[PDB]
């Protein structure tokens, strides 16, 4: 039930002339392009969301909580008051250390804690990460440490390999004995993303407990929420149930600046391709006006059979955005196979060029992801086919102004 | 990536 | 009463960046059903002279009544709708479209006026047939001969019942073999539904089966003058 | 009438249909060419504005250059601050560096060592609070730690450390005992950027780590963003070249490859605007057969009839290239000057912009060459073909 | 002696994935001064014949020599340049730029040859004068009528001096009052400088001014028959 408006106007696209076929091929190519590169950007965009929340928000603590220089003596009460918050899934005791590494001729910057291995698979996903078979023979007083990639990538070292480390010395009174060293073997490794390898070791919180000559003492109190968003205001009142004042601390401070950076190339993406697709629509543009002016006979002989002002004006419009959809789906095509196949096609260059981009030293991760929604391709789309309805829209309103007379009828 | 803000919460 | 009035009809031309005066004081009257015969040399303005009476001008110096109706105070979608209802119009240069095929060529007036759908698959295929050319119905004009093609533009004018036709050189492509052939149902349909048709060709042999004669010399026709 | 009849032929093709609307499309291109310069030029300025505070803030505050010996310590004798004359250099100062290991009552932690002279200036000079540069005495092991390093430690003024040296520790006989001495410190210092977390100034003369002689020369660089390309002339002889490009070697590697790929993704509006201009001269082409057919008849070569619309092209891709280096040299100057016409990003935080004249140029000819190679085809098809065989 | 010499043009052209002979076995000679005139239908091969003989086509079976030299070893600019310099064309579409005056399309001709830059604002206008169009010089051709902007076409090539003038049709839109007004200047050039021109057209009625009759069919001509 085609309507006159379109009518069999698609084989008035079924013109004949010199070089006109490679006029066409670089229509359908320039407005393909803008949107093959704008759908995989937006799928590498969610992709890069879907791994933050996977990679970085699953083993970061959203919340921590401890008091001012001063070791806990009512920390099971804060447990406790803590444990019941509109917001707050769970929460786990955890010390903070500061000690350093010093063995194989080379010096690391890492930063020690302590958790209870039977919590501390209730509010992180570091247990899921552990490059062993498992981590449960996590005990206390058994001489266990764990530590990420990157450290023991720079101190060469494998699972069971014992290793020195320096200690602070929790002296009551303030001065400077000796350096501590206490020899650990490795209980496996973990490797993350990659941003967090070379700064991230843990130990059992009892161990931890022995280390410093500290009794029923905690230093800090891990959080993790549901919303994750409400962080900088869900450990403000979870801080209230305490003395006058603890510290407060959140991983929108530290964290939230990728979020920041992820929504900021999608909108920078977004208005460089619509950019893209308009300065292809001025393609569309001569091409649909040096048929407005090839097709003026027709035109003519239409209004003489009596077509009205509307059908003349509405002919080129349907016939200059086929040419539209035509570039835009062959452009979604290319976008959505290219999208699919993201990982291995970047691997492949990377290959290629010989050195590799998005390194694993500074970055988010160390790889290109690519998650495809079947929302985005329909918003460019859209886009796309409305950017080439504007475009052929004052040249059919040109097509409608052809005097019948002027032109030998 | 290349932009920096350092803002630090307390 | 009458059909068209057409009265002082002076239409002007830019040639030489003045109005030049192609047509004056034309008061030619056509009636219903009569058919008459306008002659005159290609250059004379009896060409331009057939589109102001379609409305598809403006002679900015006289008026021109259809059934009772001027086409001043009527816009372009009153005008395109009267072209398409009480008119039609045949040429010389074969004016079709060539992309469409032989059958919905001629259905294109049809379908600009919204007609049942199984109306315009019952319709040209019978003016097809009373031409004689339905056999030739699904082929397009790139293959016919020139010839051929021809009389299906002149049936695609002769759909939607038109009441006043108007011709420019109908014969000026095909042989004298189809040119009574394309002649006897034209004449017929005088008498089957009374239709009118005006034809202005540069020839007086053609014209003897025509029942007037009203030859123009620059915008005048007054009496036998040759 | 021009002395140069290819001109003349074509300057009248530019707009021949004076109306509101048939001479705008004969300027899309122009005007698609300017929207691509221009949204190249303003978000790589916007891009080298991030850099250059990027490198104001680490490069400028850290040592970007040593010449050092490569058989350890580099004595001054041998190789005075008259010897070293390389290019790219303004200032050199001696220096000993080293990544030491901190030791405080509370924790310990890790950094770089900046020994220098405390009679010449430094450029951590003017971020100090309460500290007299001059105090950095030899004997008395005066030491200033970061503002976010003796946060982290637990350090206030008259406290003592413990910096130890693994990397130069003296291997004696005996096993490994590592360098260590008794630092005393004298305040902090607030640069308020990244190297207060890492960075303790100390004096010249120090025994920490071997030997009276220097580890080397920290010279200054006016571009220090080039080092890769001044690390390979004539150094003095028994001398070693040392850069950033060993702590800081991914950082700003990370920001010539996101320029980079910016840079490629704002590339494809260019890309898209020389096919337009494919489009509008292919078309041109198939429309001036007959005239094409004429000039041939009355004498005109087919390499003039190819000029004639390669003209076309290139008129229109250098008018519009400069436009838009002009257009983005001033959007990104007047981008926050005014009032902050940007719909005003939730940062707060003075965008800057760095428009770099060299840069610039490079775009514009950028753009140049590629709207000229795109006209290769469209005018040689107009020329390949039978002149009167074809049309008339 | 003589000024142009074509014998055995066995031209083909490409009808059916075929080299068809279009041409074959033309031996007319051209004079100087001395107007002849070719007559053929429009399909016969005539219209392309006057391609040939201006170095735009390659026949690939025969040769052509102008003033005693062939065009087989001759490159384009050469080419080019004696079309400029002992040549002239003049066509039956209408060929003008609509993008300059009338002015300046007649100086184009001048222009390549890279005149003094007055010659061409006295030459000109001396050929709109002679032809009597200089009052229109400043003009452009859409706004000249058809019979108008023709003879500035006619004037076009006869400028840088043309030894040999081809022609096809040039009286093809323009009416026979100015027939003779545009023959009788071209028939004064002979006598002047002594120019030759040929021309080629379909009609035996205005070949009575020509000074010989050659007309051919299917690609020879021998005899007067008709
Ligand atoms: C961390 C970010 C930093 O990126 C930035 O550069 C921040 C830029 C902020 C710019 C603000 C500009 C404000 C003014 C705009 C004015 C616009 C004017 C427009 C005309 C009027 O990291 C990144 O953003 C990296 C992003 C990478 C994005 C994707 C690039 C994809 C490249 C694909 C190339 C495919 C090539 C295929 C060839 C076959
Ligand atoms: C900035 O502070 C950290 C940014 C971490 C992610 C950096 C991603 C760089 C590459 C982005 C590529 C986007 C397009 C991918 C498909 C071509």
């Amino acid at each position: 039930p085609l309507s006159l408006l379109i009518g069999l106007r698609f084989s008035r696209g079924r013109r004949r002339g010199g070089m006109v076929s490679l006029i066409s091929v670089i229509s359908t190519i320039g407005i393909a392009l803008g949107v093959a590169v704008l759908i995989v950007g937006l799928s590498a965009m969610n992709g890069f969301e879907r791994e933050l929340n996977n990679r970085i928000l699953a083993v970061v603590p959203h919340g921590e909580i401890e008091a001012v220089d001063q070791p806990w003596t009512n920390w099971q009460e804060a447990l406790d008051h803590v444990q019941k918050v509109p917001g707050i899934a769970a929460a786990a005791p955890y010390i903070n250390f500061t000690g350093l590494v010093e063995s194989g001729a080379n010096l690391r910057a890492i930063q020690v804690k302590g958790v209870n291995p039977q919590q501390e698979q209730r509010l992180s996903a570091l247990p899921s990460f552990v490059q062993g078979d498992a981590w449960r023979n996590f005990k206390a007083g058994e001489q266990q440490i764990i530590i990420g990639k990157g450290v023991a990538d720079a101190l060469k070292v494998k699972q069971g390999d014992w290793v020195s480390i320096m200690i602070p010395n929790s002296n009551p009174e303030h001065k400077l004995m000796q350096p501590k060293r206490v020899r650990l073997h490795v209980a496996g490794i973990l490797q993350l993303s990659g941003q967090l390898d070379h700064s991230f070791a843990m130990i059992p919180l009892a161990d931890a407990q022995q280390y410093l000559d500290m009794g029923s003492s905690v230093s800090g109190i891990a959080l993790k929420m549901t919303d994750v968003f409400n962080a900088n205001k869900l450990v403000r009142d979870a801080g209230e149930v305490t003395n006058s004042y603890v510290y407060i601390k959140s991983w929108i401070g530290t964290y939230g600046y990728m979020y920041r950076d992820i929504q900021m190339i999608r909108a920078i993406m977004y208005l460089a391709m619509v950019l893209v697709i308009g300065v292809a629509c001025f393609n569309i543009v001569s091409t649909l006006v040096m048929a407005v002016k090839d097709k003026s006979g027709d035109i003519a002989v239409l209004r003489t059979l009596g077509a009205k002002d509307g059908l003349i004006r509405a002919i080129f419009v349907w016939y200059g955005l086929l040419a539209g959809l035509f570039g835009s789906l062959c452009g979604v095509i290319i976008g959505v196979v290219v999208s699919l196949q993201l990982t291995p096609i970047i691997e492949w260059i990377e290959k290629l060029i010989g050195h590799q981009f998005l390194s694993s030293d500074i970055y988010f991760i160390d790889f290109l992801p690519s998650e495809l929604h079947w929302l985005d391709v329909f918003y460019v789309l859209v886009t796309a086919l409305l950017l080439s309805l504007l475009a052929s829209w004052y040249p059919a309103r040109r097509a409608s102004n052809i005097d019948p007379a002027r032109v030998l009828s | 990536c290349s932009s920096n803000a350092k803002i630090d919460q307390l | 009463k009458i059909l068209l009035q057409c009265d002082n009809l002076c239409k002007r031309y830019q040639e030489g960046s003045v109005q030049t005066d192609v047509l004056h004081n034309v008061s030619f009257s056509v009636g219903e059903g009569e058919m008459m015969a306008i002659v005159g040399s290609s250059g004379s303005g009896k060409s331009t002279l057939l589109h102001l009476l379609g409305g598809l001008d403006t002679p900015t110096s006289g008026d021109v009544i259809f059934n009772g109706q001027p086409m001043s105070k009527l816009s372009s979608a009153a005008k395109a709708e009267l072209r398409n209802q009480k008119l039609g119009f045949i040429y010389q240069f074969h004016h079709l479209l060539p992309d469409f095929t032989a059958l919905e060529n001629v259905a294109m007036p049809l379908l600009i006026g919204k007609k049942k759908p199984a109306e315009i698959n019952s319709r040209a295929l019978e003016m097809l047939k009373a031409v004689g050319l339905d056999h030739r119905a699904n082929h397009r004009p790139s293959e016919l001969s020139g010839g051929e093609r021809q009389r299906v533009a002149i049936a695609r004018a002769l759909v939607n019942n038109p009441r006043l036709v108007l011709a420019d050189e109908p014969t000026g492509n095909l042989d004298a073999r189809n040119a009574d052939s394309i002649f006897q149902l034209l004449g017929e349909l005088n008498r089957l539904q009374g239709t009118a048709f005006l034809v202005v060709t540069h020839d007086l042999q053609l014209a003897k089966r025509m029942s007037r004669q009203l030859e123009m010399r620059d915008g005048r026709l007054t009496a036998e003058l040759s | 009438y021009q002395p140069v009849a290819l001109f003349i032929g074509l300057r009248y093709m530019r707009g021949r249909a004076a109306d509101r609307f048939g001479r705008f499309v004969s300027w899309l291109s122009t005007i698609g060419i300017t929207l691509g310069v221009m949204a190249l030029v303003t978000v790589l300025s916007v891009m080298n504005g991030f850099e250059r505070e990027l490198q104001n803030n680490i490069l400028g505050l850290m040592p970007q250059a040593i010449l050092s010996s490569e058989h350890g310590s580099l004595n001054p004798q041998q190789l005075p601050e008259t010897a070293v004359k390389l290019d790219g250099v303004n200032r050199v100062a001696p220096i000993t560096t080293g990544d030491v290991v901190l030791q405080s009552a509370r924790s310990v932690a890790v950094g770089v060592m900046l020994g220098i002279d405390p009679a010449q200036k430094d450029p951590l000079t003017p971020y100090l609070v309460n500290v007299k540069q001059t105090d950095l005495e030899p004997g008395k092991y005066n030491v200033i730690l970061g503002e976010q390093l003796a946060s982290q430690l637990g350090v206030n003024r008259g406290d003592q450390i413990r910096v130890m040296v693994p990397s130069a520790s003296q291997f004696t006989p005996m096993g490994r005992i590592p360098s260590q001495r008794l630092f005393n410190v004298i305040g902090t210092f607030a640069a308020n950027s990244e190297v207060d977390g890492y960075e303790m100034l100390v004096n010249i003369e120090d025994a920490s780590r071997l030997m009276g002689n220097i580890t080397g020369w920290r010279l200054w660089l006016d571009e220090p963003l080039k080092v890769d390309s001044l690390s390979q002339q004539k150094l003095p002889e028994g001398s070693k070249w040392q850069d950033w490009r060993d702590r800081k070697g991914e950082l700003f590697q990370a920001v010539r490859m996101e320029k980079n790929m910016m840079g490629l993704l704002l590339s494809l509006i260019v890309a898209v605007a020389a096919f337009n201009i494919i489009t509008s001269l292919g078309l041109m082409v198939m429309e001036k057969q007959g005239e094409v057919a004429i000039l041939q008849t009355q004498g005109l070569t087919p390499r003039q009839i190819m000029m004639v619309f390669m003209v076309q092209g290139a008129s229109a891709g250098i008018i519009g290239a400069i436009l838009g280096a002009a257009l983005g040299a001033l959007l990104a100057s007047q981008l926050n000057n005014l009032m902050p016409i940007i719909g005003v990003l939730l940062d707060g935080a003075a965008l800057p912009v760095a428009i770099e004249p060299l840069q610039v140029i490079v775009i514009a000819l950028v753009a140049m060459a590629i709207a000229l190679l795109s006209t290769l085809y469209p005018s040689w098809r107009a020329a390949a073909t039978q002149p009167a065989e074809a049309l008339r």
